[PDB]
């Protein structure tokens, strides 16, 4: 079904006054979307835009007009038009299966979590994403982190030694060496990547390990060729080879988190949206796991002790102790209650004689052409699990949310770093900028992105959410649902946006490796792993 | 409809304020991690007859961020001052730190100061690990004393893991910015 006819909108749209150019345009528009019959979801949605847009123009500049009450009317009616087009017409999502592992080899932990999946999913493709030109960009990442923490420690030698010593004040110093060395990378691999002979990330970062950090390039070789084969043997799937970028501008946004910034879950996050654009399917996170059969521990009732987080998380550890469908899966919550309980799940499991019979199968998951759908945590989003038809217009509002906010970042960043000052220095003149650029629909979003350079190597530094992370994802549903674009801040309510979840049943997010992120990490780990930096200096190795 | 309202939270680092938030919002207290969510808190409330949806904004109470907090301030109807039960240390500089800033950024804005992790008071390990530094769990006539010497609205203690307290303090929060 359509909207209301053109006529009906004329008559209950009847003013004194004669038609003004404007409403023509409402009515034109109007019209065109009625006598539209394509089978196209898109060009359903992009003409109610345009229907929208022109009612936003009249109501805007005629504030007073008689007609704004039925055109008022007409907006609620598109809103609920822009569902109806959602929820009428579902097809299952190609059955592919996206990870994302880049930067170095993948790890057998990942290997055995993808495995689950696969195994469980046989008729689904395993697509691991990997970049073939940047194996070494970990390898630099660790030896510019460890030169700068061993800066950092001889430079405060005389304190750290003190128990009452901040560690904070260690955190604050490293970074200053950090910056110093990853500008020092980039101006190389600026004056590299121009060569006749066009060098690749790899060769490039190569030649600064054995130039600059005293390292091996056969060591170097043998690792990067190891990790290519590694990942070859795996479902492995060069994004360079199957031209996932296509814009310039995306391909800037990648190589600056990969390269400048060296935060490979960022640039995760510009690839997972390449390819379920130009594939569609299912991403998943390297430590997500299949969902758990609905009610398969429901005979077991959880304690009163253990909260439901913790509780899913024994459910896991119980299965993998078990089955063993995954090596050194840890037990230690596990191994923290009474063998009633314990000894009632092993029965349970051990009772199960297939894989299947333990985890749920994905099969047909229906879904509408237009939506991307996202895992949920804490009543909020996160982009850790997606379900999207290839070429979803919510997709490209998600990758046109990153652009246009890496837009405001680069162009607020870029004076900052080009001025080749200290860190700090080029931290206050980038918060000078972000400061001027204030306003009451940008605010948060400064507060967030405000430690953007930090990212990585301090706590409490999830400046990625807000770029390439949820926020994108959040501020492309409100654009959706409300047929904008370049929504800042602006946020949907629980009901409107329950529309767009991850099935429950068919993900585990209490995952070992979900609570221990690789790209950050908070206060409490940065005073352990001080402290453990501290002993480890103090005592000597051998 | 509803009356549209804004809070800010403001307090030391770890006092709280960031689970307080999710507990009130989601209702979920994080046990086991914070996973890498978007953040955004917003609640309905029915006080007093009225409903009013609360936007929820936290800060950085760390000095880090001692130059961009005041970005949030603008608008605020309701602030919430936050110190942690177990961290004496915290509600000394209720006074020191955050009382100028919130008047200098937010003159005329109702303060409620909050008093976080309440089931601390009467935690062992808590009261063990504070005597060797020769200090001991706030008091609750020590918070009122201190509500009374900034000039707060109200004061309040609350307990984000066991929810205890948490309605109290926002329904008071709500009650302040209505006034
Ligand atoms: O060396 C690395 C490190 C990370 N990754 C990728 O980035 C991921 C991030 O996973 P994780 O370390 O668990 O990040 P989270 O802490 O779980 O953060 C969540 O919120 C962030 C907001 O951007 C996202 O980027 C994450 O995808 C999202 O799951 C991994 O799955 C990989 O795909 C790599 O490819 N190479
Ligand atoms: N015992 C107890 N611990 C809490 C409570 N609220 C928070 N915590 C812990 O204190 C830490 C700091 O909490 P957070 O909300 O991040 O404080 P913030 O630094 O002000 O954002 C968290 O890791 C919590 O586990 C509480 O009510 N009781
Ligand atoms: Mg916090
Ligand atoms: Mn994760």
């Amino acid at each position: 079904m359509s909207l209301i006819s053109k006529e009906e909108l004329i008559k209950l749209a009847y003013s004194i006054r004669p038609r003004e150019n404007e409403y023509k345009t409402i009515l034109t528009n109007l019209d065109e979307y009625n006598k539209l019959t394509t089978n196209n979801n898109e060009n359903k949605y992009l003409q109610l835009k345009k229907l929208n847009e022109s009612i936003d123009v009249f109501m805007n500049k005629y504030k007073t007009s008689s007609r704004n009450r039925a055109l008022s009317n007409l907006k609620k009616d598109i809103l609920k038009e822009v569902i109806l087009i959602k929820n009428s017409n579902t097809s299952p999502v190609e059955k592919n299966l996206h990870f994302v592992w880049i930067g170095g080899e993948v790890s057998d932990i990942a290997l055995e979590y993808i495995k689950q999946w696969a195994d469980i999913n046989a008729e689904y493709n395993i697509k691991l994403w990997y970049d073939s030109e940047a194996f070494l960009v970990n390898t630099l990442k660790k030896a510019i982190v460890e030169s700068s923490t061993t800066e950092a420690l001889q430079l405060l030698e005389e304190e750290i030694q003190n128990p009452q010593f901040d560690n904070m004040k260690f955190y604050k110093k490293r970074m200053e060496f950090i910056y110093d060395r990853q500008k020092r990378f980039i101006n190389y691999y600026a004056s590299q990547i121009n060569k006749p002979t066009v060098p690749t990330i790899d060769d490039i970062i190569k030649s600064h390990l054995v130039s600059e950090y005293n390292r091996d390039e056969t060591v170097l070789e043998s690792y990067r060729t190891n990790s290519l084969r590694k990942i070859n043997s795996n479902h492995g799937i060069d994004i360079r080879a199957n031209s996932l970028f296509t814009e310039q501008e995306l391909l800037n946004i990648y190589s600056q988190e990969l390269l400048n910034r060296g935060n490979l879950a960022a640039a995760s996050d510009i690839v997972r949206l390449l390819a379920l654009k130009n594939f569609g399917g299912v991403y998943l996170d390297v430590d997500m796991l299949p969902g758990i059969h609905s009610d398969l521990f429901k005979t077991i009732s959880r304690p009163s002790s253990i909260g439901l987080d913790r509780w899913e998380m024994i459910k896991l550890e119980a299965i993998m102790k078990y089955k063993k469908y995954i090596n050194n899966y840890t037990s230690e919550n596990f191994d923290k209650l009474d063998q009633q309980l314990k000894d009632n799940f092993k029965l349970i499991i051990e009772s199960k004689s297939e894989k299947s019979e333990i985890f749920s199968k994905l099969e047909n998951l229906n879904v509408s052409d237009l939506e991307i759908k996202i895992a949920f945590a804490l009543g909020s989003v996160i982009n850790q699990a997606l379900i999207s038809k290839q070429g979803s217009y919510l997709t490209n509002l998600v990758i046109e949310q990153v652009k246009n906010r890496y837009q405001f970042l680069n162009q607020h960043l870029n004076p900052a770093i080009e001025s080749d000052n200290n860190f700090t220095d080029t931290t206050k003149i980038f918060h000078d900028s972000l400061f001027n650029s204030a306003t009451a629909e940008n605010s948060m979003f400064l507060t967030k992105i405000a430690p953007y350079l930090q990212v990585g190597f301090m706590p409490e530094a999830r400046s990625t959410i807000s770029l390439s992370g949820p926020g994108a994802y959040a501020s492309a549903y409100y654009d959706f649902i409300n047929l904008q674009e370049n929504t800042i801040e602006k946020t949907l309510k629980a009901s409107d946006l329950i529309e767009f979840k991850f099935p429950e049943n068919n993900l585990s997010q209490l995952t070992e490796q979900e609570i221990n992120s690789l790209w950050s990490f908070d206060q409490a780990s940065a005073k352990y792993q001080f402290e453990k930096y501290v002993r480890d200096y103090t005592g000597g190795s051998l | 409809a509803a009356i549209r309202k804004k809070l800010v939270i403001v307090g030391d680092g770890a006092c709280g304020k960031t689970c307080l938030l999710i507990v009130f919002s989601k209702d979920q207290f994080p046990e086991v991690y914070v996973p890498n969510v978007f953040e955004n808190y917003v609640a309905d409330i029915e006080v007093d007859g009225k409903q009013v949806e609360l936007a929820l904004w936290d800060t950085a109470g760390q000095e880090d961020y001692d130059r961009l907090r005041p970005l949030s301030y603008p608008d605020t109807d309701v602030i919430l001052m936050c110190f942690s039960i177990d961290s004496p240390d915290s509600l000394e500089n209720i006074p020191e730190k955050w009382t100028p800033e919130v008047k200098h950024f937010c003159p005329n804005v109702p303060i409620i100061l909050v008093g976080n992790k309440k089931d601390l008071r009467n935690d062992e390990h808590t009261r063990r690990e504070l005597a060797k530094m020769k200090q001991e769990p706030v008091k609750p006539e020590e918070g009122r004393d201190m509500a009374n010497r900034i000039g707060a609205f109200g004061y309040m203690e609350c307990s984000a893991k066991t929810k205890d307290g948490v309605r109290e303090v926002f329904e008071m929060a709500t009650r302040a910015a209505l006034q």
